[PDB]
């Protein structure tokens, strides 16, 4: 009784039910660095300006 | 006469000269802070300074690659 599979049916995407527990770090990644401090504030104008050689502004 | 109609106090001068001198102060002690503050994060790379790219992650593909071992 076995009935052969047509076109384009053994290449179909299933689904599997497995009791096989996902791997939860299967990359053996190691911890990432910690990102840079991301500065945020409110901007004020340069304090006595350039401050470039005798610039005054 | 001289005194009243061409020239001004001592204090005007005295506090002007004053003025000057602290934002000249501040402007020097600044500048030091600044080079400080430029060699720190030149040689740390911690700060917004001197931030070289590196490789976006975005770009990478996470798929089945027709091999189980990427
Ligand atoms: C040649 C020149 C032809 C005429 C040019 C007129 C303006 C000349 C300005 C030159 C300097 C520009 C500048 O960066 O000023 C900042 C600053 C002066 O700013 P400030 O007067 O303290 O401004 C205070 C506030 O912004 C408050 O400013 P304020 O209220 O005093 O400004 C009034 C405004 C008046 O506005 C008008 O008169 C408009 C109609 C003219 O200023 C002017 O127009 C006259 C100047 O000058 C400097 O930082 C040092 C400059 C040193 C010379 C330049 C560097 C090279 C020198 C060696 C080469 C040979 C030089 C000779
Ligand atoms: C017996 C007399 C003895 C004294 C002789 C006095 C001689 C006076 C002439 C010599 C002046 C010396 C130079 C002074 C230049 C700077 C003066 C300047 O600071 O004063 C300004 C005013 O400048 C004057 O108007 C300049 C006068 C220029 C003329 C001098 C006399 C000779 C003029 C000749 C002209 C001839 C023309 C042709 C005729 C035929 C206003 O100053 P200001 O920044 O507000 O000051 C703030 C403080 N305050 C408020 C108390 C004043």
């Amino acid at each position: 009784g076995w009935v052969r599979p047509d076109l384009g049916e053994l290449s179909k995407v299933t689904k599997v039910k497995t009791d096989r527990p996902l791997p939860e770090n299967p990359y053996h990644s190691r911890a990432r660095p910690e990102p840079n401090p991301e500065a945020e504030g409110d901007l004020k104008p340069a304090k006595h300006g350039s401050r470039l050689f005798f610039w005054t502004m | 006469w001289i005194a009243r109609t061409f020239y001004d106090g001592p204090e005007k001068n005295y506090e002007k000269t004053m003025a000057i001198l602290q934002i000249e102060a501040e402007k020097a002690e600044l500048r030091l802070k600044e080079l400080e503050v430029r060699r720190l994060m030149r040689a740390r790379g911690d700060g917004p300074w001197y931030q070289y790219p590196t490789i976006d992650k975005a770009l990478i593909d996470h798929s089945p690659k027709t091999t189980p071992d990427n």
